[PDB]
């Protein structure tokens, strides 16, 4: 399990900063990349920093980002630097194998000898016969992801939800409901009875109003409760929602 | 700066599609390419690592190759939690520098059809002391993810200050939205009926409060 932690909200041209931690496990003895992903927009990988301390960056972002360790190895960080609308994504932590190997290669319609250890056979410019040349092989890829923290870039400030209950007038199924309303920014979670409801709990994805603070609702087809969750704004709110009595 | 995906691509139950990573020789060219699932709610999987190996726990469904410049990520046989965004990746000149694939988002066709279900919910008295009133349009259990949202007050219909989201796919592989109608108190008392009217291939579902009943 990999952790990102950091706020939801920062305003423009200030720092992002991100950590990475592990649950479970122990990032010391592994890679430890970036990757984030605008809304709508492909991946974008961010950089790495791998077991011996080194740390690689995407070139065309490396004068923004900085990626450290700790002593222990044990989290990693995630700087960048003056953030504008465009770093708004949502960032994952993952891990990394990365190995750099040297084989011998030959060129066009050339193949190596047996069992070198180194001359090329084939046919075309270089002759019949040519020597192999040791290059460098990249294998890399993204083992363990993170479930990504959404990070809002935005002049706008943090605003706490209000929840309301949601029952209807006056049947085969009560349907209740709590509205998440006027939050910024994304995201909230929402529970019903602490966890305790496994089935029949349908939480919609948020709306973003002509206004701008988002609105969302979580619905029970069946006392209740929506243990409702907003950690920008280190917010709790429990609602109990009851049926009207009429 | 980015490998070459398809927009999207399409496929039934059962059929094989591909999906292809076009790229150059710094990068797919080396061959050791890789694919990653992206599903809504799920923290990125990685499927295929060196062009061919499949990750741990991935069906055998899924398959990688490569020729040239160009890998193909192929499923054998479509299936319907296959729906998500798939990337391709590589390194490029280096072990740290890595540049994914533009995305692919795949769509599993043939799934059987459900006409939504509809819950409208009035303004909450909380809400009403604020002097506010949000009537609340939850639409959900409809395949395919398509529906339009009509909101009407005493057979008028009204254009201003609703808002409706996109669908969502469900864990139940069917789709969901909702709709918001922002009024004011008082308006919420003006009128006798509000009804959130959900048209879903041809067939409309109604919902109806009316103030005096709530």
């Amino acid at each position: 399990q990999l952790r990102e932690s950091g706020p939801s909200l920062v305003k423009p041209s200030q720092t992002l900063s991100l950590t990475c931690t592990a649950s479970g496990f122990s990032l010391s003895d592994k890679a430890v990349g970036w990757v984030r992903q605008a809304p709508g927009k492909a991946l974008e990988w961010l950089g790495s920093i791998d077991t011996g301390g080194n740390a690689g960056y995407n070139p065309g972002l490396k004068s923004r980002l900085s990626i450290t360790q700790d002593n222990s190895k044990s989290q990693v960080s995630l700087s960048v630097s003056t953030v504008t609308t465009e770093d708004s994504a949502t960032y994952y932590c993952t891990t990394v194998h990365q190995k750099t190997r040297k084989t011998f290669s030959c060129p066009e319609g050339y193949s190596v000898g047996y069992s070198c250890g180194c001359n090329c056979h084939g046919r075309g410019v270089y002759g019949p016969i040519t020597s192999a040349s040791l290059t460098d092989n990249y294998e890399w890829y993204c083992d363990a992801w993170g479930q990504g923290l959404l990070v809002t870039v935005s002049s706008a400030s943090t605003t706490a939800p209000k929840v309301y209950p949601l029952s209807s007038c006056c049947s085969s199924t009560v349907t209740l409901g709590c509205l998440v309303s006027s939050y910024m920014p994304e995201p909230v979670t929402v529970t019903w009875n602490s966890g305790a409801l496994k089935s029949g709990v349908h939480t919609f994805p948020a709306v973003l109003q002509s206004s701008g603070l988002y609105s969302l609702s979580s619905m029970v087809t069946v006392t209740f409760t929506c243990n409702v969750a907003h950690p920008a704004s280190s917010t709790k709110v429990d609602k109990a929602v009851e049926p009207k009595s009429c | 700066a980015v490998l070459n995906q398809p927009s999207s691509v399409s496929g039934s139950l059962g059929q094989r599609v591909s999906i292809t990573c076009s790229g150059s020789s710094s990068n797919v060219g080396n061959g050791y390419v890789s694919w990653y699932q992206l599903i809504p709610g799920s923290a990125p999987r990685t499927l295929i690592y060196g062009d061919t190996s499949r990750a741990s726990g991935v069906p055998d469904r899924f398959s990688g190759s490569r020729s040239g410049n160009t890998a193909t990520l192929t499923i054998s046989s479509l299936q319907a939690e296959d729906e998500a965004d798939y990337f391709c990746a590589s390194a490029e000149d280096s072990s740290s520098n890595a540049v994914f694939g533009s995305g692919t988002t795949l769509t599993v066709l043939g799934q059987p059809k459900s006409p939504p279900s509809v819950t409208l919910f009035p303004p909450s008295t909380e809400e009403l002391n604020g002097n506010k009133a949000t009537l609340v349009c939850l639409i959900s259990d409809f395949y395919p993810g398509s529906v339009t949202v009509v909101w009407k007050a005493d057979g008028s219909t009204i254009t201003r200050n609703v808002e409706t989201t996109r669908a969502s796919k469900q864990s139940n592989s069917k789709y969901a939205a909702s709709s918001y109608l922002s009024l004011t108190s008082s308006d919420w008392k003006s009128k006798g009926s509000y009804s959130c009217e959900v048209t879903h291939e041809g067939s409309t579902v109604t919902k109806t409060v009316k103030p005096s009943e709530c």
